[PDB]
């Protein structure tokens, strides 16, 4: 099958700029040329077909170009509404084969994340479990360390990351961070301590 | 309505079960498909063109000789030559002059000359004929409902729906405003044959002549006048607008001979026409076979009411349409839109409706709606308006009416009419063995003869008929009959 | 405004067998074409079944060539999927499609799409729990809020904060596979004031049962 | 065969490259654009005149397929009279001249 690998995995840019981003093929597939525009929850969008027609509904915020192996999606004006999933996709072959994602991101400077650690109360110590729950919120770039101090002590044990779309509103990144423990560890260490240090910024900031 | 436009009108109807009407639109005609419980569909062809078709051999009209160049030897020195011999598009003829002392030759008698000439012509004088593709030529068949509405032919109408039919079209869903769809499915192959059919042209620019014209492949190939193609420089068989004659000794004189506009043209008998509008060379003469599909179309004003019986201002009268169709123009003041009380009622019953419409659920509308047409049964016919009567009377006759079908039947099944025996919808055992026994008939009739002209038509007609009557043999006495359709047949 | 309702979205495991339907408006149904498309998890497009107009023949790529079948009806507006033999990674955001009047390859308009996820194990529903600090430091501009669903079996997930009322500075995370389990977690900021003085429940409708 | 794995084509996105003409052998030749989704069986239908129901398109080339290098001509034999020739919604006129 013929692979359509876009260049611009995690890309950014700013309001006023104009972008683009191209897609290889395997061989010389010329003009069977495919784009989209999906945002998280919401609908995909069949912007531009043989590189340089549209549908009605789409702007002139959207050209394109590339006829070959190399494609071009040139978008001018990057709205508020231009914060989306954008994917590849040749038509030549069967099956029509498709990229990965060009997740457009908004610009924004290098930020101090926080931490509101919670230990468990007493609703979930009926269950005889208690897992503390950490957050690591406010920070760019996506590079940031997910650690755990009970009693300032290492533990891997409890390390899983999940990802999240640049906000609409706040502009900024997560990685999540949950431990999963027992009640009887819950009563034999007093202070719960969440570590997040950042690529720049190196202090775990902290409610201790 | 286009159909009021010219004569040749011809009321297909659209009997119950007929929904595929099969028709022969020709060129300069207008069938009118009224079918009960359908808006009645003036369907027309309206032009016939090519943008631009290839060019065939053209024809110098008018030719022009220069560097005219004579030479003659003495009978036993070696007979002439000129490098114009064998020089592109020059006319040369080898002939025997007498070779006197005068020029001072060593004998006399027969010594030879030659002259040769430019063939030339004159500009804007060439006989361009032109083949159509089957390709790229266009059937243009305009479309128009009974809206109650007339307009003109300086005018332009504005439901008038046009579906132009090439090669790579089957069929063309036309939107009929409120009435619905008309599904036309127009096939061009079988229509003009293309096989044999010359566009001649000459200049243009000349204001009075026509533009295009149609004549006919054979013919041509018999043109003898000097041709070309497209780019070739020289006249080939250019012999013919050149002519040569005697000498005295020392000069043959190559005569210019002129022109032809008039041989071509103007001394020649019963050839059509055609028509050129910029770069589509039309035609005037035509017929093309379409099947006319009315199933998605409807009546418009069938959720109104009916008018006053008394507010009709005859801005138009009724009057007689040339074809037992009776026509009028109410306009209506009062409570629009509205369908309109037409009836016509019968003569001996003064109850009867026999008003056979043509344009149907006649209805006033805000800006339009007011022409009515309706065909009517022969004599005494009383055209009400509501309770406002245009008393009216109808000159035909009812077994006319039947004989002018007859009539239609002679002037219709003409050589237009050899192909066009789907004027009806699949008639089974009246069109099909219809074509059957005049395929055999149109098919031995074109093949023999090749066309032979009137006179030759009615001189072997009655040659072979008084061999029909000088015969012994009783079997071969049917001779008189084998001519007696050359006789009969074909002299309209 | 053309819509493309997809339906069908439930819990069966591999080896089983579902029935996708589309409720499609805004378009006349044979001068277009219908298809299925896949998203998997891990942001990975795939192809299900593309097909042409009118319902004469199905395309499948050979990782479910033979095992599926696409239909269609005209009128009623309906493009199925009768699939058959799930495979375990099956699970995926099953999108309907709108191609164009040219049939492009692409697909000019889309539906919301759904979830069907193909899970080997019985489902698990979690349960709420708002949680609380104890030992603690000094105020701050802002100061977030925590809640987790743990212990459940599978997505997807419908989680917010007080029925819809704080919802600024949300932080949603939608899966983490850890040893046939799911663990996510969200965040709504607020001042140091806003949290003694009013109160803040969480809620966990998390529909691999739809419990709470 | 080649194709049986493959699907029908698309309706839209064939175009003559080739005028469909005579063979002087009773057989109608021509080559379609077709730049879409690549290769299928070309919908190659060919209907008469009298029955618009029945495909009689007595084919020379079996199970046409626009390969992603090659495809495109199509050669069939029709019985005489008006033959609509559909190519997907790309059709054309043909008269068989043969009786
Ligand atoms: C059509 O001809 C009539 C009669 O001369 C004239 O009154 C009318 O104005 C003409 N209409 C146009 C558009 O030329």
């Amino acid at each position: 099958d013929i692979v359509m690998t876009q260049s611009q995995k995690f890309m950014s840019t700013s309001v006023g700029d104009r972008v683009t981003v191209t897609c290889k093929a395997s061989q010389n597939v010329g003009t069977n040329v495919a784009w989209y525009q999906q945002k998280p929850g919401q609908s995909p969008k069949g912007l531009i077909y043989s590189a340089s027609y549209r549908y009605s509904g789409v702007p002139d915020r959207f050209i394109g170009s590339g006829s070959g192996t190399d494609f071009t999606l040139t978008i001018s004006n990057v709205q508020s509404g231009d914060l989306a999933e954008y994917f590849c996709q040749q038509y030549n072959n069967h099956p029509l084969t498709f990229g990965a994602g060009t997740k457009l991101e908004l610009k924004r400077a290098d930020a101090a994340p926080t931490v509101s650690i919670f230990p468990p109360s007493s609703e979930q110590l009926t269950s005889g479990g208690a897992s503390v729950v950490c957050f690591l919120n406010n920070f760019y770039p996506k590079d940031i360390n997910v650690k755990w101090k009970i009693d300032g002590s290492e533990r891997q044990d409890g390390v899983l990351n999940s990802w999240t779309d640049q906000d609409s509103k706040d502009s900024t990144y997560s990685m999540s961070s949950t431990l999963t423990l027992t009640k009887d560890e819950y009563e034999r260490h007093n202070s719960y301590t969440c570590e997040a240090t950042h690529k720049t910024s190196t202090s775990p900031i902290v409610k201790s | 309505s286009r159909c009021t436009h010219l004569e040749n009108r011809d009321f297909v109807t659209g009997t119950q079960g007929t929904t595929r009407v099969t028709l022969v639109l020709e060129l300069g005609g207008c069938v009118t498909i009224t079918a009960e419980g359908k808006p009645s569909m003036d369907v027309w062809l309206d032009a016939i063109y090519q943008e631009n078709p290839a060019q065939t051999r053209e024809y110098c009209l008018h030719a022009k000789l220069s560097d005219t160049k004579v030479a003659a030897r003495c009978p036993t020195m070696g007979p002439a030559t000129l490098a114009e011999e064998h020089q592109g598009g020059t006319v040369c003829k080898r002939d025997q002059s007498d070779r006197g002392w005068g020029n001072h030759c060593g004998l006399f008698g027969k010594g030879s000359i030659v002259a040769c000439v430019k063939a030339a012509c004159e500009a804007k004088k060439k006989a361009t004929g032109h083949v159509y593709d089957a390709n790229k030529i266009v059937y243009t068949v305009k479309v128009e409902p009974h809206t109650g509405d007339y307009v003109a032919a300086n005018e332009t109408h504005s439901g008038r729906k046009t579906a132009s039919f090439t090669v790579s079209s089957e069929k063309t869903i036309l939107t009929m405003g409120e009435y619905g769809d008309v599904s036309l499915l127009c096939r061009v192959a079988s229509g003009v044959d293309l096989a044999q059919t010359v566009i001649l042209e000459l200049d243009k620019t000349v204001e009075h002549l026509p533009t295009a014209w149609q004549v006919h492949r054979d013919w041509f190939n018999d043109l003898a006048l000097p041709w070309k193609h497209e780019g070739a420089r020289n006249w080939n068989n250019a012999e013919r607008l050149v002519e040569f004659g005697a000498p005295h000794a020392v000069k043959m004189d190559v005569y210019n001979l002129g022109d032809q506009t008039g041989v071509l043209l103007k001394a020649l008998a019963g050839v059509p026409v055609a028509h050129i509008e910029g770069t589509k060379y039309h035609l005037k003469s035509g017929h093309v076979t379409c099947e006319v599909g009315l199933e998605k179309l409807k009546m418009k004003g069938l959720t109104y009411t009916m008018c006053d019986k008394t507010k009709f201002t005859w801005k138009r009268a009724p009057t007689d349409s040339g074809h037992d169709t009776v026509v009028m123009e109410v306009t209506f003041s009062g409570t629009k839109p509205c369908r309109i009380p037409v009836r016509a009622v019968a003569h001996g019953s003064p109850d009867v409706n026999v008003a056979m419409l043509i344009t149907p659920n006649p209805t006033i509308e805000n800006n339009g709606g007011g022409f009515i047409e309706m065909q009517l049964p022969p004599g005494d016919n009383i055209i009400y308006v509501g309770e406002l009567s245009y008393q009216w009377f109808q000159k035909g006759s009812s077994i006319g009416r039947v004989f002018q079908k007859t009539k239609k039947g002679i002037e219709r099944l003409t050589v237009i009419g050899e192909h066009a025996w789907d004027f009806g919808s699949a008639g089974g055992f009246l069109s099909s063995i219809g074509k059957a026994l005049h395929t055999v008939l149109g098919g031995a009739f074109n093949s023999i003869f090749g066309g032979v002209g009137f006179l030759p038509k009615l001189l072997l007609g009655v040659a072979l008929a008084w061999l029909g009557l000088n015969m012994r043999n009783p079997t071969m006495s049917m001779s008189f009959l084998l001519a007696g359709v050359l006789v009969l047949a074909m002299t309209l | 405004e053309v819509k493309l309702e997809e339906s069908g979205g439930g819990l069966v495991q591999p080896g089983g067998s579902l029935k996708l339907s589309c409720a499609a408006s805004g378009f006349t149904f044979s001068s277009y074409g219908m298809s299925w498309v896949r998203q998997t998890p891990d942001k990975r497009l795939e192809l299900v079944a593309a097909t042409n107009s009118d319902g004469d023949s199905t395309y499948y790529p050979d990782s479910v060539k033979g095992r599926f079948t696409i239909s269609r009806d005209r009128a009623k507006n309906t493009l199925y999927l009768q699939m058959s033999s799930l495979k375990s990674e099956d699970t995926a955001m099953y999108y309907c499609t709108r191609v164009l009047y040219d049939y492009d390859g692409e697909f000019a308009y889309w539906g919301q799409g759904t979830l069907v996820t193909v899970s080997a194990a019985k489902t698990t529903p979690p349960s709420v729990y708002p949680l609380a600090p104890g030992s603690a430091a000094q105020t701050n501009s802002m100061v977030t809020l925590g809640c987790l669903v743990k212990g459940y079996f599978p997505e997807p997930v419908t989680v917010t904060w007080n029925s819809g009322s704080l919802s600024s500075g949300v932080h949603t995370f939608p899966a983490v596979l850890q040893s046939d389990l799911y663990t996510l977690s969200s965040s709504v900021t607020v001042p140091s004031k806003t949290w003694p003085s009013e109160t803040v429940t969480c809620n966990v409708a998390h529909p691999a049962s739809s419990t709470k």
